[PDB]
């Protein structure tokens, strides 16, 4: 019923002959940081695969891609497919596994530089019901992902692009659907402003946008996602050449937000921060950090000034941690 | 503070409350969630769009670990320390771990 | 080993006697070998290797500054560096450069 | 008589004052590494000069290029200008220096790189007398600085300009005066292998070359030195991108020197120096630096096949460095 075999090291190599003894309902299996089983240790089990739903093996090296051809030839259910850092996989097996079970609607496959796109053509055409994008720093996934990956399946709400080789091209198209809730455009080639808006205001129903790591986008896409973002709420600014002016832009005209991570800017301005510190009802999320410009009256004040800021700062993560 | 730095040092010599764990050739280091933060943009880049409890990362091919293994002391203690061996790969003092612009 | 070798002559050098080559730096004397900075930094053998002299007297540009300068002769010795977060930049070459140093 | 008032520091202010009281013989001034004596303090004694030949001063950063004017203006005969690290020498101050005594013959203008070319013009035209020059790093010291010069003295031995911002056909040129001993080319463009065939085939009498710190130069350069040179004594190869083969031919193409040098070079050989120990008796230049790897077999075997030579290594100099 609830497998989770995860982090069993080199104590399960033929063992899965009594777990599922008489068994019929395997759907939580976890196999993450196995070290133990070989191709054999899969293909014993996946001989029947009575109607598994969450197979899921991170960082399972050493298993093949016959592993993921037995377990997708078996059982033409699949619910969760987040596969880990696992190497050596081909796109032969992805083929197959498109082609027999077309009713997945979850993945994950970060850090398998063998997908680039024949993965994304195989499982884009038969399988629709997907929901959950995410995916790693894979180079040559080239833009034929993106265009061609919002043409099908419309209801997706999660979707992960971190330092991956595709082209602001593909990210045109993504104003397509309005289903999308999450984004995650790390490392990409200069998004426009038109871009962004478009992508806000065609998606309305969108929660959660990464854009780290991103150099060329200037100030002003950050200040004018706030005018038409209303319900998002996180956004994640690393690196980025702002100005640190669409702090009190989003401040002013964004009221409907509680997270905001503001990465590795070099400059940060301290009043803007002092009039935000006021400016909205739901941030306290002051986990100041490479705080070389900063005074000691504000950080010195406002501990006791505000009960509802906890900080968080290398300083704080030393009390709780020595009270549990 | 310089204390404070010396005993999440020592913490992290405990191996006992590490919240991050970096995953290089089936080397584990464990250290902390705001240190590895404050030491290199990379790694905070795939931390903090994360609120989960326990953590994982992996570090690209080209990341040696016998170059690897000092940097760890680096952000802990904030001290450099050099053999005339092993100077190439962290020839920025950015410290350049090959892929690797922060 | 011939790391022996230069362990006993960084001792030597460290007691003020069997040094050749003597740096100065605003007043500060360093004294050294003839051998050694002339394998360590290609602005030294320049000064040296045009000399058959006894006692020689190095003096070094304001460029190089004395508080990152005692480490390169020990880093040039023995390989090994003690270094904080206050005094690097005048350091950050990784190829010692530091000098001219136009390789 | 006798000053050599190097590293006096703050001893000697005034004092001076009485050594010039009835001495009129000073030759040996001497005040290097001065932190003492002022404009005035060294104008005092410049007011009277008597026949000064050697006059030397070695880092004298707070010295003002009025002493030089006026130890210059007072004395027409001077023979050694030895002056050092001093820094803001004016160009000015070479212009009257030249001007007034006009028979100095050896030269020392390291370090101050505030005298690039106008210096080089000015004792170029009318000093004729000079027979060591010397200068360093000294920048903007241009191409210009140097035609210009050796057609006026033919007689130079020491030519030393290291490190400076000239390029090859200046070089070219020094082919001409045919009495130069030693060359002292530090960061030079590339001297060509033509171009030292002919200061060779041309200038017979020459003791040392530097090309300290050449990357440019090829070993062909030093296969040939070695074909034309008779009474070169010594080279200095250092940082030059040879593939170690020249050293064979000059081993046997040379049959008069005692030195070369292969200093900063990434490859060191034992079989090559165990060829020099016995295939020249002159050519002796196993003092293996910078050779990590390497077994103990040397200290174990030549102290029995080498048992009458103390050596002159800074590997075996354990007898006198005590002392």
């Amino acid at each position: 019923k609830q497998l989770d075999l995860s982090s069993r090291q080199q104590v399960t190599d033929e063992l899965l002959e009594k777990i599922a003894s008489r068994s019929q309902n395997i759907i939580e299996i976890n196999i993450s940081d196995c070290r133990s089983m070989s191709d054999n240790g899969v293909c014993v089990l996946a001989f029947k695969c009575p109607g598994l739903l969450r197979y899921t093996a991170y960082r399972c090296k050493q298993l093949s891609d016959t592993s993921i051809i037995a377990v997708a030839s078996h059982c033409p259910l699949l619910q969760k497919v987040h596969v880990g850092n696992q190497d050596k996989l081909t796109d032969e097996g992805l083929k197959q596994l498109g082609s027999k079970c077309r009713e997945l609607k979850d993945i994950h496959f970060g850090q398998c530089y063998k997908i680039s796109d024949e993965g994304m053509i195989v499982i884009a055409k038969g399988c629709l019901k997907l929901q959950r994008i995410y995916m790693q720093e894979n180079k040559l996934v080239t833009d034929q992902s993106v265009k061609a990956f919002a043409e099908h399946c419309p209801e997706l709400q999660y979707v992960g692009f971190m330092g991956c080789s595709v082209t602001s091209k593909g990210v045109i198209h993504l104003t397509k659907l309005r289903n999308l809730s999450s984004l995650d455009l790390r490392h990409i080639t200069e998004l426009d402003n038109e871009t962004v808006m478009e992508i806000v205001k065609r998606c309305k129903n969108l929660s959660s946008l990464n854009l780290c790591l991103n150099w060329i986008i200037n100030d002003r896409c950050v200040e004018v996602i706030a005018k038409e973002g209303q319900n998002l709420k996180e956004l994640y600014l690393v690196s980025c050449k702002i100005t640190d002016y669409a702090l009190i832009a989003i401040g002013r005209y964004s009221m409907t937000i509680e997270t905001v991570d503001v990465g590795w800017c070099k400059e940060i301005t301290d009043q803007g921060a002092t009039l935000i510190a006021q400016s909205s009802k739901s941030l306290r999320y002051l986990g100041l950090m490479r705080c070389d410009k900063v005074n000691e009256v504000t950080v010195e004040q406002l501990v006791q000034q505000y009960p509802h800021i906890t900080f968080s700062t290398v300083l704080q993560d030393c009390k709780r941690t020595l009270e549990r | 503070s310089t204390n404070v730095l010396l005993s999440l040092n020592d913490q992290r010599k405990k191996d006992v409350l590490c919240d991050v764990t970096i995953f290089v050739e089936g080397q584990r280091f464990r250290a902390h969630r705001s240190v590895l933060a404050a030491c290199s943009s990379y790694f905070h880049s795939r931390i903090v769009g994360q609120a989960d409890g326990e953590l994982n990362i992996t570090l690209p091919e080209e990341v040696t670990v016998k170059g690897f293994e000092p940097l760890i002391q680096f952000a802990y203690t904030a001290k450099l320390i050099l053999s005339k061996e092993n100077v190439d790969e962290v020839c920025k003092c950015v410290e350049f771990l090959s892929v690797h612009n922060i």
